[PDB]
């Protein structure tokens, strides 16, 4: 698990790929060949699905690239413990290991939490990292 | 004494001028369309076998409403790039107008015509339909601002004409 | 601006020094301040005297430029206020101003002459200033011998010409002719005199270029005056002699040759009969040949000469071409062949020299194009042989050709990185390959054995080279290029493109096969065709084989070489380009030389009937051979996207027409390709998404060919049954939510959805109700999949894509009940998507991108839902569901914006009655979308909204609010004048006349000087006079709005 290999030619322009060690969403994928009769080589460039930094690489087609296994899950927010989100699965389980995200999203979580709204939190687990990435409120 | 030339980027609104320059500059392609107001001058450095060259590309506005001074920006311009959208025929019909304004404020400065967005399937303006390259100082290129396609070609041709060395080629720093 | 104070001139000059300063050293506040100084100065009321003073005193060229611009804009803004005497005095002031300053800065001079031309044309609009006064002044300016004054007159004429490009046409018939006659006279006087001075040669340049622009004017009117101007022989001989004199200028030569080409392009009703065309064409060919045969073509003249020749051949009809003297026609065609081969070799040299300006490639392209137009018993056979041999010599490698020869043999330089956007040779050089193919058809007796010999030699060379590459690296690519061009030429020789109809065997090929069918043993021919692995030279009597079938067998032997290289691990040594060539060729073969219908030809040769006939075993062999080819390519060529897609397209070609699908489904390779694809085996799962979609389309398409019930059930249960079984078992894996994220499940669901897209794409008229009933269950399961993959963007987007595919491909053939079921499914899917994405907020990593894609597909779904209980209510529920998702930033994606506004404006124009019946937030969102589309964004969007307002005038508060906006669109200053804007303005004016009189009176009260109030009053009165509370009521309101704009458009 964690990552599965896939021939570079088969990479979707809408999918993900591991670039320079980080899981990235592919934002551009262009093909070129050296000669007129040369074989194809792909120029990938993607955004780190967590940090947001741009990583790019050029590798020939037919060569295998590592594709990260991406999971995204919805927990309902039931607590904020000293900065650790207390999240409730629909199966009844509560996970208090994930921290609160920095930036305006953590500000939205604290504001909507002190206000008492039922807040749904989407956490993104990629390879070895997990992070809260989305908020849905009704 | 740095070697630099003034380049004026003209064309109909939404043909991908700001996209062309910004991708030429940062490396990111913006899918959203934010219309340019007046002009924005961006310096572009190219390392050649004869040294560095700087093109201060004046990214001008396509819409008449946001034109600003329009042809007033063409004064003392040393070279130009006219851009049109190969998927929008009206942007091609307007190319002789831009050519007229450039040739009025400037004169025989070398101009490069660029048909952008060749990466889109339904292409209305065919490549063989162009007669603009038939001149000693005029040239046409097929470019795609997305895929970084024929990006350096207008600047290499313009550099060869402005310097006068057809053996000039771009190299890595 | 004040006339006198030093602050005005000082402001303008300081602003000029700021704007002309190096931009990196001037803050944007200072820049915007300066350009605001100039822009506000140009918008002032009556700056004519002020600008006169600036032009007479300021010494800063930028300020003079901006002053001329101010005169230019003010004379049109306040045209109705100025008197004819003051306007003419201003025009003469500009003319004399630039006249008395010969060393004036160029762009200042040209800006002032632009002001003069604008004054003249604006005078032509109101019939105030005629062109004959400026023409007399120009004539007097030319009559003086001063080359600078002559240059000035030529500049004035060029300004008039550019400015005039009813007014344009009335200028076309009269004034343009006088300009052309002035230019022609100047060119005559210059051609007579020998040895021009340095300045006289420049006046000659500028007037020759002026003639070039005059002739190149769009649509010269067909009058007897233009007849006497153009059809006179002294003009043709004039430009021929002029070109002969300034030939070595390389710059005036192009202007003269473009003049001659434009004279050669005459074709309209300007020719009174067909005989004058023969006289004109004959004299033109005479002067052209006399000019060419005693002149070295050089570099600057090639494209001009070729453009003249191709103009003559393409423009004049064939009956006029054949009415000239036979000797003149023979000399013309001989010259065409000579220049064709010379330009061919020159262009082939330009390829290897890697020159920046390609001149001979364009000219050679024009000449080959003219050849194709000209040729399409045997007259051109010798010429066709010459041009064909020159093409084959220019595209073959060093030993037998001059493709890579520079008179040295350097073989070009380093391999140039080729992008995927670069067009293939068979597309870029399609016209040349078609021309050379036709010339090869009329001269087939020589060309076909040549192509067969070259193809056999290159085949053996490639076999030996590949065997050697196991135990000259550029020699392999040169060989690949040889086989490349040979395959292209052969393909365009043996069949056509048509792209709309069924391609037939070209008549020359069938005639050649019928005439020689007695000299060929069909058994040895079938042995050559049936054995593409062994050499043709070693077979019992290969010489007596049908030349056509031997050529097709040559390319087939190339295909066997490639396939045998695939059988070994030598796939890495092959050329994917050559693979594309062979696949394209076999595709073309399948459409012409497979299952020939004898009802489409008067007579078919016996060799082509027995080998490619309907019930013959030759066709059953070729179809299976192509199947094996597709299996090989799909087995190894996953990494080359072009080659893979072309291969699967060859498959679709083998299955499209039922005559071929009935024979392809009996092959075992078809069924093991079905199983191998449905098994998701290692080799085929490396293919991209569109390749697998097309493959699914081919298999489903094959499922509707001739089969008995046994193999029918076996086929459907071998193709569509594994999809149902795997999909239903995955969604029943005791998992409702937890297991979906794992790749073993997500990849299988993705594969199923892609396959569904292929099935939908295989839809035809007889496929619906069967394919649709198969897809509907998958849709109803895709509802729950939409609920399960909430946070998985790619899978949601894919599901929506299958709904878009089914709705687009099938709804046109569906009935009413089925379309109702599809409508319910789509509405439910949009309900789930809206429920999961309503108040969701995300961080970064291109979330706006993903919601943009989803919304784009949804918009296409609603559009195809509007293709066909009121049919449009479900679409209203859809736009109601996804409208809150339409953020202001998502409308900055121009594609999504255009689709959304096209959809909602189509809903407002057609079926407008359902708009007031919408809820409050829906109605407010729609009205705000229309106001935002009119007031900002694109002109296409604004015109779409204005087009949506007219069928919405027949709740009332937003319609009353539109009247103010449309009044500001036209009466105030977007600034695009449109017929739809006038229609919406009319309907909104006659609707609420109270707010209309309120706005008109409000504007008439806020005016300054009563001189404007009077003409505004007459204008608005003339507007209300034609309105007088549809068709006849608005038809006159449109013309009165045109007069209003032409009388109030300045008053800004
Ligand atoms: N498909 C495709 N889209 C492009 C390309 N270049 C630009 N675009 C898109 O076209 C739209 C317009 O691009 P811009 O560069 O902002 O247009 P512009 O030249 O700045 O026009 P104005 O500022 O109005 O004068 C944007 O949505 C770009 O993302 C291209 O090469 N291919
Ligand atoms: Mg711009």
């Amino acid at each position: 698990s964690a990552t599965f290999p896939m021939q570079c030619s088969a990479l979707r322009k809408n999918g993900f790929v591991v670039l320079k060690g980080r899981p990235c969403k592919i934002v551009e994928m262009s093909t070129s060949k050296t000669g007129k009769h040369g074989h194809a080589k792909v120029h990938l460039v993607g955004i780190d699905i967590f940090t947001g930094k741009k990583y790019e690489d050029i590798c020939p087609s037919t060569h295998n690239m590592d594709v990260p296994n991406i999971k995204r899950n919805d927990f309902q927010l039931i607590g904020i413990q000293d900065g650790y989100l207390s999240l409730l699965q629909d199966s009844g389980e509560v996970r208090e290991d994930l921290r609160l995200p920095e930036g305006d999203l953590g500000k939205e979580i604290e504001q909507k939490y002190d206000c008492g709204e039922e807040i749904l939190i989407t956490v993104l687990s990629a390879m070895t990292e997990e992070a809260a990435v989305a908020i849905k409120a009704m | 004494p740095q070697v630099q030339f003034k380049l004026v980027l003209v064309g109909d609104g939404g043909t991908g001028k700001t996209t062309f320059v910004k991708r030429h500059l940062t490396g990111e392609f913006e899918k959203k369309y934010v219309a340019t107001l007046g002009v924005e001058v961006h310096p572009l450095v190219f390392h050649t076998n004869r040294g560095p060259i700087k093109f201060n590309v004046w990214d001008t506005a396509g819409l008449e409403k946001f034109g600003g001074l329009r042809d007033g920006y063409y004064i003392q311009a040393q070279c130009a790039i006219i851009m049109f959208d190969v998927t929008s025929r009206v942007t091609y019909k307007n190319v002789p107008n831009w050519h007229r304004d450039l040739v009025r404020v400037c004169e025989n400065i070398p101009i490069v015509l660029c048909g952008n967005k060749v990466d889109i399937k339904d292409r209305k303006v065919k490549a063989k339909s162009i007669v603009f390259h038939r001149k000693k100082n005029l040239q046409y290129y097929d470019i795609s601002a997305k895929s970084n396609y024929n990006f350096e070609k207008p600047f290499l041709w313009l550099a060869r004409k402005l310097i006068g060395d057809p053996n000039l080629e771009f190299v890595a720093m | 601006a004040a006339l006198g104070p030093p602050e005005v001139i000082a402001q303008l000059e300081n602003a000029a020094k700021v704007l002309m300063a190096p931009p990196s050293m001037v803050s944007n506040e200072q820049r915007q301040h300066a350009e605001h100084i100039f822009l506000s100065f140009r918008k002032s009321k009556s700056p004519f005297a002020v600008c006169r003073h600036i032009l007479e005193t300021s010494k800063v060229d930028y300020v003079l430029f901006q002053a001329a611009t101010a005169i230019m804009e003010a004379v049109v803004r306040e045209w109705v206020l100025l008197e004819k005497g003051s306007i003419e005095s201003l025009r003469t002031f500009l003319l004399t101003y630039v006249l008395q300053r010969p060393n004036l800065q160029k762009y200042v001079r040209e800006q002032i002459l632009l002001a003069v031309a604008v004054i003249v044309k604006r005078g032509s609009l109101d019939k105030s200033i005629d062109c004959k006064s400026i023409f007399h002044e120009v004539s007097q300016l030319i009559s003086s011998g001063n080359p600078t004054v002559q240059t000035l007159a030529c500049s004035i004429l060029t300004a008039l010409l550019s400015e005039f490009s009813n007014c344009k046409r009335v200028f076309q018939e009269e004034d343009l002719r006088q300009i052309f006659m002035l230019t022609v006279g100047v060119l005559q006087e210059f051609s007579r005199r020998e040895n021009l001075s340095a300045q006289m040669s420049s006046v000659f340049q500028r007037y020759l270029a002026l003639a070039n622009q005059v002739l190149s004017w769009n649509f010269l009117p067909p009058t007897e005056s233009w007849r006497e101007a153009l059809l006179d022989s002294r003009v043709m001989e004039l430009f021929f002699t002029v070109h002969r004199k300034i030939r070595e200028d390389s710059d005036m030569a192009q202007d003269s040759l473009q003049c001659l080409a434009q004279l050669a392009s005459l074709h309209g009703p300007i020719f009174p009969d067909e005989g004058s065309q023969v006289d004109y064409l004959a004299h033109f060919i005479e002067g052209l040949l006399n000019t060419i045969n005693g002149i070295e073509i050089e570099d600057s003249e090639a494209v001009g000469i070729s453009s003249i020749i191709s103009n003559l051949i393409t423009v004049f009809p064939r009956n006029v071409l054949t009415a000239i003297p036979s000797e003149l026609f023979s000399s013309f065609v001989n010259c065409l062949t000579h220049l064709t081969c010379s330009f061919g070799r020159s262009a082939a040299l330009e390829e290897v020299l890697d020159k920046d300006d390609m001149v001979y490639m364009e000219a050679y392209d024009k000449l080959l194009e003219s050849w194709l137009t000209l040729v399409r018993k045997g007259f051109f056979t010798q010429h066709a042989v010459q041009v064909f041999n020159s093409y084959i010599q220019c595209h073959l490698a060093a030993p037998d050709g001059t493709r890579n020869l520079t008179a040295n043999g350097v073989a070009s330089r380093e391999e140039e990185e080729i992008s995927e956007l670069q067009e293939d040779d068979r597309d870029q050089f399609s016209d040349q390959l078609a021309s050379v193919g036709m010339l090869g058809r009329i001269a087939a007796e020589h060309c076909m054995p040549l192509l067969t010999s070259l193809l056999e030699e290159r085949v053996t060379r490639l076999h030996g080279q590949l065997q050697r590459h196991q135990q000259d690296n550029k020699m392999l690519d040169d060989l690949y290029e040889d086989i490349h061009w040979l395959i292209l030429v052969t393909g365009y020789l043996l069949a056509d493109d048509t792209q709309g109809e069924t391609p037939l065997i070209p008549p020359e090929i069938m005639e050649y096969s019928i005439k020689h069918s007695s000299e060929v043993d069909i058994n040895t021919t079938l042995q050559i065709l049936g054995s593409p692995g062994e050499k043709a030279s070693s077979i019992p009597g290969y010489s007596r084989t049908d030349s056509v079938i031997r050529l097709l067998s040559a390319v087939l032997r190339v295909s066997e070489v490639e396939s045998r290289a695939i059988r070994a691990d030598l796939t890495h040594l092959l050329s994917p380009q050559m693979g594309k060539d062979i696949v394209w060729f076999l595709k073309r073969w399948a459409k012409t030389y497979l299952l020939v219908d004898e009802k489409l030809y008067d007579q078919i040769s016996l060799p082509l009937s027995t080998a490619f006939g309907a019930d013959t075993e030759g066709s059953q062999w070729i179809i299976g051979y192509l199947l094996q080819k597709v299996i090989s390519n799909l087995s190894v060529w996953s990494s080359e996207q072009d080659l893979a897609n072309d291969t699967v397209q060859l498959l679709v070609t083998l299955v499209e027409r039922r005559e071929r699908a009935n024979l392809v489904i009996q092959c075992e390779n078809w069924w093991n390709l079905a199983k191998q694809f449905a098994s998701r085996s290692p080799p085929l799962n490396f293919l991209s998404s569109p390749v697998q979609r097309t493959l699914m389309k081919a298999l489903v398409l094959g499922g509707f060919a001739h089969m008995d019930t046994e193999t029918k059930q076996q086929y459907w249960t071998e193709v569509l049954q594994p999809l149902q079984q795997r999909f239903l078992r995955v969604i029943n894996q005791e998992n409702f939510q937890q297991m979906c994220q794992q790749e073993e499940v997500k990849q299988e669901i993705t594969a199923t959805l892609e396959a569904l897209c292929g099935i939908a794409e295989a839809t035809q008229i007889d496929n619906v109700a069967i394919l649709f009933n198969f897809l509907m269950d998958f849709l109803n399961n895709c509802i729950g999949l939409m609920e399960v993959y909430k946070n998985t963007p790619e899978t949601v987007n894919l599901i929506i894509e299958v709904f878009v595919e089914v709705a687009h491909k099938q709804i046109c053939y569906l009935g009413e009940s089925k379309a109702m079921h599809l409508y319910e499914a789509c509405l439910t899917l949009l309900q789930v998507y809206s429920k999961n994405n309503l108040g969701r907020q995300r961080i970064d990593v291109t979330a706006e991108e993903e919601q943009y894609q989803d919304l784009l597909l949804i918009m296409e779904l609603l559009t195809n839902l509007l293709s066909k209980v009121s049919a449009a209510d479900v679409v209203l529920y859809g736009v109601n569901l996804i409208l809150p998702l339409m953020s202001q930033d998502l409308l900055k994606f121009p594609t999504l914006c255009n689709q959304y506004y096209k959809l909602i404006t189509f809903i407002c124009e057609i079926f407008p009655e359902k708009i007031p019946q919408l809820p409050e937030d829906l109605f407010k969102s729609l009205m705000y979308s229309l106001e935002l589309g009119m007031t900002s964004m694109s002109s296409e969007v604004c015109q779409l909204c204005l087009e949506a307002l007219t069928p919405l005038a027949e709740l009332f508060l937003a319609t009353r609010h539109f009247l103010k906006l449309v009044f500001d669109m036209l009466v105030l200053q977007n600034t695009e004048m449109t017929t739809a804007a006038g229609e919406a303005f009319y309907t909104l004016v006659c609707l609420y006349q109270a707010e209309y009189s309120e706005l008109v009176e409000t504007l008439l009260s806020s005016q300054q000087d009563p001189v404007i109030y009077q003409r505004l009053a007459d204008a608005f009165n003339k507007l209300t006079a034609s309105s007088t509370p549809d068709r006849k009521q608005k038809m006159a309101f449109l013309k009165s709005l045109e007069e209003f704009m032409a009388n109030v458009g300045g008053l800004l």
